[PDB]
């Protein structure tokens, strides 16, 4: 689970998706910096910046 | 159920030995045994694991207009300091407003290097030491391996012949109380406890395990004020006590430890330490002796030696002229402690001959030799050889 | 498709040499410079970014560098590093660089731009590998003897090691003010800038549009443009944002250190001659070679020397032995005759 001010999801599956970061940038890196503590940071990572 | 044969041989590899076997009533037997591999394995306690450190310096804060202020983390070497009075520029002029005054905080502390899991030294503490025999013997005109501890209360049995090795007469190890492992090389150094490091020396920077999480660090951190105008943040640090050590370390142990120790890791072991001797006791089963009257009787022994050099390797040549009784097997060994025959056993059949190989040091060698239950003297004129240095050992 | 450069970005950062011991706000800065490997392979930590166009599609034949607020397009063959002499690059991937370098005391790492305007970075860094085996040779052998040694391997892959970054501070640029008539006009130019003036009235705020400030003079003032959009390695030759606390993100980076395997030759067999007691060797070297020698009693005596060129050896072969190393090859045991 990562966070996201007060709603809690499941990392691979952010709400922003798809094209997180081509969508709006500056609240997805946002969203990255609040869950670098998070275990499944990279997880995250992988789905915010993954668009075709 | 059988005859228990006890000899000693000198701890020294790659050294054939010959021993003889003689149960009373029962015809006499040649055992060939040769060390393969001695291995001393001490108990290792690891107190610590050092390697590279790396200084960790975020982006400086530059706070204009205004002041900024120290916070004690509780971090490893953590190094703050709040400069008075900067005016630092950057790439379209000066970042700050005022002249005056802006304030630039510094901040540094010290964790294990990426590095750390690739390349570290271990400082472990090396006590008593487990010590272990491979031997090949000659048995039953076949080759046997034995793996045992040379305790002397470690039995292995094989072709149900039961082998009990050591104790070994040398407690002796290369191995001092603390010991330092790098790759494949050992070191004998008495490393610095854990919690008190110094800088720019080995132990600098140490940690419990290559990845444990906390760490303990004494490089000497000092922050240093910003050149005139210039984003950075200065420092003066003692540098790598381990890439020091890497550099002055010398020769390992397998290249210093007395008595020719061959030095293997992975685990650290002694192994070809040629100290002291081993004791080998065999309990060898009744089906495998033969009674004297079972076995061919010899008469009318005759010995010649038409060639011999007395060197360390079987320079001699014997041929033994003989009369049997019956056809069978016949143990070979010399009576002599200053001449070794090369072959354990022979094939008799009647009024033939046999051949032997034979090594001495003696110019003149006066040898018995014993074919079975009967005797044979020899006669040897040996001539030097024309080396004078060998690449082998004897006996 | 994942793509971590659609975040990131090139930069501009402090260099103390950037050619004549002239310091300048760089676009090919030196960072960090990574001596892990036993091998000689150098992790060199750059500003700018390889393999990664301005549209942040990956192209191993261009390179990424900041020019003056806006990222810009350069050739990935004009990219140079070197110490005392020329370095083999082995691998380029973002902020990273593999090179094999000769001894050197300083490391400059620099390329050449659109204008073809060549920018480096030189920083001070005694370069001196230590030797592998015990020979110090100087190409590389297909075969020989296996000793363990490390490296920065050549897979792209993002796994194990990590840097931290974070949003880029306010950059300052005074070309977006200017006088109107004799005040301040500061032109926003579709961008966020932070503005503060030496004047009365009004002279604070983050501002979306363009703002006048009547009576101040264009040297009473300060403007800033603001970029909370992009990711920046957490750079200490950069000034952190003032505007945001601790906040920061990390991401996974190129060629780890790996343990592998070197290969080293092994020199060749001198012509050995033995006499009473002791053995005489006829060293032959093509490159500096060691020799170590001990006792195999109670007394080692371990004795060694760099052996570089021709040279005759005499040593006593004790009752017990004597173990002789030449470089890489398997040591020499010899005992006397009895
Ligand atoms: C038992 O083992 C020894 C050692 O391996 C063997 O001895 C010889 O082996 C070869 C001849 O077969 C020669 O090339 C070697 O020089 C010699 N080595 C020694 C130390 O004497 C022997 O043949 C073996 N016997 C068996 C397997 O029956
Ligand atoms: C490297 O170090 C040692 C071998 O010297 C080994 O135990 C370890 O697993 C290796 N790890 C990596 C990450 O290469």
């Amino acid at each position: 689970m990562c966070l996201l001010a007060n709603t809690t999801f499941p990392c691979s599956q952010p709400p922003c998706t798809p094209c997180c970061y081509e969508k709006e940038p500056e609240e997805t890196l946002r969203m990255l910096e609040d869950n670098v503590m998070r275990p499944g940071y990279y997880q995250l990572l992988q789905a915010s910046l993954t668009c075709s | 159920g059988g005859y228990e044969h006890v000899t000693v041989i000198p701890n020294t590899v790659g050294v054939p030995y010959k021993t003889l076997v003689n149960r009373p009533g029962y015809s006499p037997m040649v055992l060939e045994m040769e060390l393969l591999s001695v291995t001393l394995e001490p108990t290792l306690s690891l107190d610590y694991i050092t390697c590279e450190y790396k200084t960790v310096i975020p982006s400086p804060y530059v706070k204009c207009c205004g002041t900024a202020e120290c916070k004690d983390k509780n971090l490893p070497d953590y190094s703050c300091k709040v400069f008075t009075g900067v005016y630092p520029f950057m790439w379209g002029g000066a970042y700050c407003f005022c002249d005056a005054e802006n304030t630039q905080l510094s901040e540094a502390h010290v964790e294990k290097s990426e590095s750390c899991k690739t390349e570290f030294a271990s400082a472990y503490r090396a006590h008593t030491a487990s010590a272990s025999a491979k031997l090949r013997v000659l048995y039953q005109g076949n080759n046997i391996t034995v793996t045992a501890y040379a305790n002397g209360d470690h039995a292995v049995t094989v072709k149900d012949a039961k082998f009990i090795v050591g104790p070994m007469s040398s407690a002796w190890t290369p191995f001092d109380n603390k010991i330092v492992v790098y790759k494949g090389d050992v070191y004998n150094m008495d490393y610095p406890p854990f919690g008190a490091g110094r800088p720019g020396q080995f132990g600098d920077i140490q940690s419990r395990t290559p990845e444990s999480k906390d760490v303990y660090a004494n490089t000497q951190l000092v922050l240093q004020r910003p050149a005139a105008g210039t984003v950075h943040v200065p420092y003066s640090q003692a540098p790598s006590g381990f890439k020091y050590w890497l550099k002055e370390r010398g020769a390992s142990l397998q290249h210093t430890a007395p008595f020719g120790c061959q030095i293997a890791t992975n685990p650290v072991r002694a192994v070809n330490c040629a100290v002291g001797n081993m004791p080998i006791s065999i309990d060898i089963p009744e089906a495998a002796f033969t009674r004297v009257v079972d076995a061919p009787s010899l008469t009318d022994m005759s010995c010649e030696v038409p060639a011999c050099t007395h060197s360390s390797d079987f320079g001699g040549v014997a041929i033994i002229k003989y009369a049997a009784s019956k056809k069978g097997k016949c143990a070979v060994h010399s009576m002599t402690n200053a001449v070794t025959i090369r072959e354990a056993e022979i094939e008799v059949e009647g009024n033939s001959q046999l051949q032997i190989s034979f090594s001495t040091a003696l110019a003149s060698a006066e040898f018995r030799v014993q074919v079975c239950s009967t005797q044979v003297h020899c006669a040897a004129e040996c001539h030097p050889p024309k080396d004078h240095i060998v690449n082998y050992p004897a006996s | 498709n994942f793509n971590v450069y659609k975040a990131t970005r090139p930069y501009l950062a402090h260099c103390p040499d950037c050619g004549e011991g002239h310091s300048c706000h760089s676009p090919v800065a030196l960072e960090r410079i990574r001596n892990e490997a036993t091998d000689g392979t150098l992790k060199i930590q750059v500003s700018l970014q390889i393999g990664i166009k301005t549209d942040d599609s990956h192209d191993w034949t261009k390179l990424r560098y900041m020019d003056n607020h806006m990222p810009a397009d350069a050739e990935r063959a004009g990219l140079f590093v070197r110490t005392s002499a020329p370095c083999t690059i082995t691998g380029t991937m973002g902020h990273f660089i593999l090179a094999r370098c000769p001894k050197g005391e300083t490391l400059t790492v620099g390329f050449t731009d659109s204008r073809k305007i060549s920018h480096s970075c030189t920083h001070p860094f005694h370069h001196d590998p230590p030797v592998i085996g015990r020979e110090k040779f100087h190409s590389r052998p297909q075969h020989g003897k296996e000793l363990p040694c490390s490296t920065y391997v050549q897979s792209t892959a993002a796994t194990t090691e990590e840097i931290e970054v974070h949003m880029p501070p306010d950059t300052p640029d005074r070309t977006l003010m200017s006088q109107q008539s004799g005040n301040v006009k500061i032109t926003v130019n579709g961008q966020t800038v932070r503005y503060k003036c030496n004047c009365g009235g009004s002279n604070e705020g983050l501002t979306t549009t363009d703002k006048v400030i009547n009576n101040c003079k264009v040297d009473q003032c300060h403007a800033a443009v603001t970029n909370h959009k992009k990711w920046q390695y957490n750079s200490p030759l950069v000034p952190r944002n003032a505007e945001l606390g601790d906040r920061k993100g990390k991401i996974h980076i190129p060629f780890p250190l790996a343990n592998v395997t070197c290969r080293v030759p092994k020199a060749r067999n001198p012509t050995v001659t033995y006499g009473k007691n002791q053995v005489i060797m006829l060293l032959y070297p093509d490159h500096p070679t060691l020799l170590s020698y001990r006792n195999m009693g109670e007394e080692p005596n371990y004795q060694e020397e760099w052996v570089m060129h021709k040279k005759e050896v005499v040593l006593t072969v004790p009752t017990e032995g004597l173990e002789v190393t030449w470089g890489n090859n398997e040591p020499y045991k010899y005992w006397p005759q009895l």
